[PDB]
């Protein structure tokens, strides 16, 4: 199937019509998405099949065809871009200065941007176009607003 | 049965729409991968 690097929609025909359940990143022959998008199920790309290779429910990440390849990190100072891919809508870049999630095990960057659930898996980029994490696992704060972690895996 | 469809290249767009705030939040992460607020 199609293996060109880039951002892709994750679709299903199981429900009414064709529904977008999320998004992912193809890089170096491996497809990266969030675990809550596919629940570790196999994927189709044209006539080809993509099998899961690594996954972890707590990190909320999964890779297909090979190990996790994305290793760039937010520098803690600069603005970033969410390359949002909303259901039924064109891919669009949104620039923002991330906030912080402070946890008992360290700090993580966070993006205060609200998009439909089917946008989960959209990549967050630095000024060099490198993917520093995926959008879509976060929290709903006091005023009902949505704040996503900048979720990044480990490159073995 | 899930399938993928290309949506674009991954590139920084010069002069993109700039929005969103930068909140500093105390959070907890459980074994199921759910983030929650800590107060
Ligand atoms: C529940 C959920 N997970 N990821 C998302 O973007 C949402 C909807 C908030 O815009």
């Amino acid at each position: 199937g199609e293996t060109t690097d880039g951002v892709y929609r994750v679709m299903t025909r199981r429900l009414l019509g064709s529904t977008q359940v999320g998004v992912g990143v193809m890089q170096e022959g491996v497809f990266h998405t969030m675990w809550h998008v596919t629940k570790g199920a196999a994927l189709r790309s044209g006539e080809g099949r993509l099998d899961p290779y690594w996954g972890d429910v707590k990190q909320d990440l999964v890779s297909y065809c090979g190990p996790w390849k994305l290793d760039a990190a937010w520098d803690g100072l600069s603005e970033v871009q969410l390359l949002a891919v909303p259901p039924g809508e064109r891919a669009k870049n949104i620039q923002t200065l991330p906030g912080i999630f402070k946890t008992k095990d360290g700090d993580i960057g966070a993006v205060a941007l609200d998009y439909p659930a089917g946008t989960s898996g959209s990549p967050i980029l630095d000024k060099c176009g490198r993917v520093i994490g995926l959008y879509g696992n976060g929290v709903v704060i006091k005023n009902g607003s949505y704040v996503s972690a900048i979720t990044q895996g480990k490159r073995e | 049965d899930m399938y993928i469809e290309r949506a674009g290249d991954i590139t920084w767009e010069k002069d993109a729409e700039v929005t969103g705030n930068s909140p500093r939040l105390d959070v907890a992460l459980d074994e199921s991968g759910d983030f929650s607020l800590v107060e």
